[PDB]
């Protein structure tokens, strides 16, 4: 083990992981727009 | 082989010389269910002496007591029989046809070849598909039909028949799932000469698809009338014998 | 030989012992289901004794049979025909794709593809020149075949006369029947040997090297005479290597090695058939077209590595998936009886009996259950069945995000409106033999006026294995396909492909020269010629673009605006990241086209972009 | 007789003649016989069995196949199909007969037929006359 140190769902998870990512730019700048009009 | 069940249905009469009805002792408490003599009469007299044949009952209650239920119709419907069980189409639509105002489903009334004093796998099994989401309190109506005699015995189904019925969606032949026959109870059930029923049929006439399974939708959304009901065995059900021939 | 001894052939197979049930139950029920043994030999005998019986002739209109394969229906309708002793076509006859061979339109017995079959369906949903249907082979099936079923459930209600005839494998009998309303069952023996059984006590590390440590342990073991070997196998890459590995084991201690897959040329297919001497021992290793495409003598020992290369569509991701699976317990069985038609045998499955027992499944899942649906889905609306469709009694029913799927794409393609319900483009595209978006645009390539490359270039699309690119040789495969290169795409290059094949006068040795397969090309061929026949059905001008190629790519866009991507790929609306499949002109260590539409995506070794053209984003938005 | 079967042997080929050519008279006596005693289940299958001598045919059977100026092919193909003949009949268009024929040119000439078939529309009230009486 030492020496020497399912597709689909890894592939599943590729894609979620993705959109998750993609996602957090509108959620960040939905937050700044917010802080724009509390201010 | 069904040359052989044809000619032995024509002595189906001679069986209603011995009607035997399964009655325990009388509890004014619960419901007793009246059908009348007539409608088993000719049921038998349509029914075949090897496969399982069977209707929908409704009727009403009367007035002097609530808890009398009287069989009112019979309404057979495209169904594909078997030995020991039936496939039965959906509960029938039937509510734009006279005289059905104020009718409850009461349940279902069918042969078989068994004698028992419970209900049997097929029968739950069928009972809870029909009736398990619709109305849990509709009966079974079994008659056991042999050379000589016919048997008539009645059951509640228990919601615990009723889920190992939803727990055995289907059934190979001996699959013996933990089922029990404390699922079903006996319910009151007479006889009666006093009071004649009649039958609704599907509007084609024919009932028995056995010759027909094409044509048979077990899904299917057929239309009904009052009328006369055919045979098993009738030309109508065996149209393909008259064509060969 | 001779026209005398053919009589007392069919009198000796155990079908005739059983003749006068067989042609009693078909008058009795209008439905039979029928297991038939392989040594029955049911499919030449059964057809001729319900011609016989009479129904064939105009009192009833013609005899159909349904094979799953071209060449099985072709070569037992030779036989049947021979039989009978009619020239074929003129009583006994035949129609497939390409290939009708029925002299007469009442030619009385007519060997057919089901797919032949469902589309005359279409024209006649009745079938009325027909008076009775034989379903061979459907233990296969095959999505043709699945759909027959159901139609034919409820078309015989229209057609009392109409009578059908099921055949089937020993898992599905029961399950066929108690679906065509638990209608007889009628099984006769076959004149099979016995097959021992051996189980492996444990799971094997790697089934490659069992297989070669059982293939030298069976042959060696005995003396080499008189016993020969078929070996399961998953794929060419992993069989090719498997020679070379027992080549040298027998020149460290006589024997015949062969192999046999579909992608191999058709002459090296063929020599496995030819016999072998007294003392040398044949082996063959194989893919599972040795299950049931071919038919092998004097094979006595097989072994079973348990494993298949099963496809699977994923409808979520949209994406083929060609998976190294355990194989079911009916695959299983199919394996074990290929030892045992010539005599007595023996199968060695390298698994235990628990895997076949859960692991294993008992029926393989019907192709229905496992494939893109869109073409079926467009002719089950293009025949009036209608949320008939959405609620449609197949035997085993497709994945419901499967049906949903295709409905979302031929929605996207404009085959359907957001009820639901059938376009005239839809009807028009249904038309063709095609998946949809094939349809689309070869109707679309009208508008746009390049319906000539498009039929050459649709043409080449359908068929597999178009080059050839054997174990060492992958540089001259390619340098060999690189002549004919197409800077923009894999699409343009399959142009230059078959304009170089016609200007060498369609030839076969210029085919091997350039490592093509010449049956791909002589089918893309045969596929131009009727996809041309139906565009003059349909009255459509076969308008050419020239060296306007460009139009061809906005055609392409009206298509296949979902099978897109743009570079690290990246797939257009899901966003996972994607390969071009190393096959590609647009692949290697080298080109770079940003934006990408593609033929098919699909994982193999990786998630690879089957073939690829380049496109601009202001077309994906202008056809979609 | 009924299923119109086809005979080699002129022996056999002329007791099933001397047969059909007195059934008529003896099924019509039986048909009476329980017509009189009141039996209702056996008197309708005895019209239909003299019927049946008359046409030459089955209850099985379409009228088109009593209509004697009747294309063969359109009765088999209706005999084929699962639409019952009283279901066929309600038909007031004679484009609707050609589609349920599949035949445009046989919709006119059997579209005249159908408005020929016998044919009634019945309704019934009963009013007591007495306890006992009921008109």
């Amino acid at each position: 083990m030492e020496q020497n140190e399912d597709k689909m769902d890894l592939l599943e998870k590729r894609l979620a992981k993705i959109q998750q990512e993609q996602e957090d730019d509108e959620e960040l700048e939905n937050l700044r727009k917010k802080n724009l009009e509390m201010s | 082989e069904w040359r052989k069940s044809a000619i032995a249905n024509t002595l189906l009469y001679l069986r209603l010389k011995n009607i035997y009805v399964s009655a325990d002792d009388f509890v004014e408490e619960q419901n007793v269910y009246v059908l009348p003599k007539n409608l088993l009469k000719k049921f038998i007299e349509i029914s075949d002496v090897k496969i399982q044949v069977a209707a929908f009952i409704y009727g009403m209650s009367a007035k002097d007591h609530p808890k009398v239920k009287e069989i009112k119709t019979v309404v057979l419907v495209p169904q594909l029989g078997h030995v020991g069980s039936v496939q039965i189409s959906n509960i029938p639509d039937i509510g734009d046809l006279p005289d059905t105002e104020g009718l409850e489903l009461l349940g279902w009334i069918h042969t078989q070849t068994e004698e028992l004093k419970f209900m049997a796998a097929s029968e739950v099994a069928t009972h809870s598909k029909l009736f398990a989401d619709k109305k849990r309190d509709c009966i079974d109506i079994s008659i056991f039909s042999t050379p000589g005699s016919v048997s008539l015995s009645a059951y509640n189904l228990t919601d615990e028949g009723y889920q190992w019925g939803e727990e055995n969606k289907d059934i190979m032949n001996v699959l013996s799932e933990g089922f029990e026959p404390t699922f079903s109870t006996h319910a009151q059930l007479l006889l009666s000469d006093r009071i004649t029923g009649n039958f609704i049929i599907p509007s084609g006439n024919v009932w028995n698809y056995t010759f027909m399974g094409t044509a048979f939708n077990q899904e299917g959304d057929y239309n009904f009338k009052y009328g006369i009901p055919l045979e098993f065995y009738n030309e109508m059900h065996r149209p393909v014998h008259f064509l060969q021939f | 030989p001779s026209k005398d001894d053919i009589k007392h052939t069919k009198e000796q197979l155990p079908v005739f012992r059983c003749r006068s049930q067989l042609l009693s139950l078909i008058r009795e029920n209008q439905v039979v289901v029928i297991i038939g043994e392989t040594g029955s030999g049911k499919t030449t005998q059964l057809a001729q004794y319900l011609y016989e019986e009479g129904y064939a002739n105009d009192r009833g209109k013609s005899i159909v049979v349904t094979q799953p394969r071209r060449v099985a229906a072709i070569s037992v309708a030779k036989r049947v025909a021979m039989e009978m002793q009619v020239p074929l076509g003129k009583e006994v006859g035949y129609s497939i794709r390409f290939e009708d061979v029925t002299d007469s339109e009442c030619t009385k017995l007519k060997f057919v593809t089901d797919g032949i079959l469902l589309r005359e369906t279409l024209l006649d949903d009745t079938l009325d020149k027909y008076s009775c249907v034989i379903i061979d082979e459907a233990h296969e099936r095959s999505l043709n075949t699945d759909i027959l079923l159901g139609f034919f459930k409820i078309l015989l209600a229209r057609r009392r006369d109409l009578k059908l005839i099921i055949t089937s494998a020993t898992m599905n009998a029961k399950k066929f029947s108690a679906f065509f309303g638990n209608a007889p069952q009628f099984t006769i023996p076959g004149r099979t040997f016995p097959v021992q059984t051996i189980y492996t006590s444990n799971p094997v590390q790697d089934y490659v090297e069992a297989a070669v440590s059982q293939a030298v342990k069976i042959h060696l073991a005995n003396d080499c005479s008189s016993g020969d070997i078929l070996i399961f196998m998953t794929g060419q890459e992993d069989i090719e290597t498997t020679f070379d590995t027992l080549q040298e084991k027998f020149l460290q201690v006589d024997i015949e090695i062969l192999p046999i897959y579909s992608a191999l040329p058709a002459d090296l297919q063929f020599k496995i058939f030819q016999d072998l001497h007294g003392t040398k021992r044949k082996i063959i290793i194989a893919t599972n077209i040795a299950e049931t495409s071919l038919t092998i003598k004097g094979i006595r020992y097989v072994i079973d590595c348990g494993y298949s290369k099963l496809k699977v569509y994923n409808p979520k991701i949209g994406l083929d998936s060609l998976v190294i699976t355990p194989i079911s317990k009916a695959n299983a069985d199919q394996r074990s009886g290929r030892a045992g038609r010539t005599a007595p045998g023996t199968a060695y499955r390298l698994y235990t009996e628990d895997t076949f027992k859960e692991d294993m499944y008992l029926q393989t899942i019907p192709e229905i259950q496992r494939t893109n649906l869109s073409n079926t889905l467009l002719l089950l609306k293009s025949l009036d069945v209608t949320d008939e469709l959405s609620k449609f009694p197949f035997i085993d029913k497709p994945p419901l995000q499967t049906f949903l799927s295709s409905l979302y794409e031929l929605w996207f393609i404009g085959a359907i409106d957001t009820s639901g319900q059938l376009t005239p483009l839809g009807l028009q595209m249904a038309k063709f033999p095609l998946q949809p978006s094939l349809s689309k645009i070869l109707l679309i390539a009208v508008r746009n006026g390049c319906s000539d490359e498009m039929l050459t270039i649709v043409s080449m699309l359908s068929v597999p294995q178009v080059f050839y690119r054997p174990k060492e040789r992958q540089k001259e495969a390619d340098i060999a396909r690189n002549k004919f290169f197409i800077a923009k795409s894999d699409h343009l290059t399959l142009l230059n492909v078959f304009e170089q094949w016609r200007a060498n006068n369609f030839s076969s040795h210029w085919c091997n020269k350039h490592f093509v397969q010449y049956k791909s090309l002589v089918r893309a061929r045969d596929i131009r010629d009727q996809l041309l026949t139906i565009l003059k059905s349909q009255k459509i001008p076969v308008i050419s673009s020239g060296k306007d190629w460009d139009i061809i790519k906005k055609c392409i866009c009206s298509g296949f605006a979902h099978q897109a991507a743009k570079i690290t790929y990246v797939h257009l609306k899901t966003g996972v990241s994607v390969q071009l499949h190393p096959t590609s002109a647009l692949h290697g260590l080298g080109d770079l086209p940003p934006y990408v539409v593609y033929h098919e995506l699909l994982m193999t070794s990786k998630e690879y972009i089957c073939c690829v053209t380049s496109v601009d984003p202001f077309w994906l938005m202008e056809y979609g | 007789y009924f299923s119109q079967l086809k005979f080699e042997g002129f022996a056999l080929n002329s007791d099933i003649v001397f047969i059909h050519q007195n059934a008529g008279r003896l099924l019509r006596a039986m048909f009476e016989i329980c017509l009189k005693r009141g039996w209702g289940h056996p008197t309708r299958m005895l019209l239909n069995l003299c019927k049946s001598a008359t046409t030459k045919m089955w209850p099985t059977n379409c009228p088109l196949r009593q209509f004697k100026t009747c294309p063969v092919e359109v009765i088999k193909r209706l005999e084929a199909s699962t639409v019952p003949w009283g279901d066929y009949l309600q038909l007031e268009t004679p484009a609707e007969v050609g589609r349920a024929i599949r035949s445009e040119k046989y919709g006119k000439q059997v579209y005249d037929l159908l408005k020929r078939f016998p044919k009634m529309s019945v309704t019934c009230n009963a009013q007591p006359i007495t306890r006992s009486v009921m008109r």
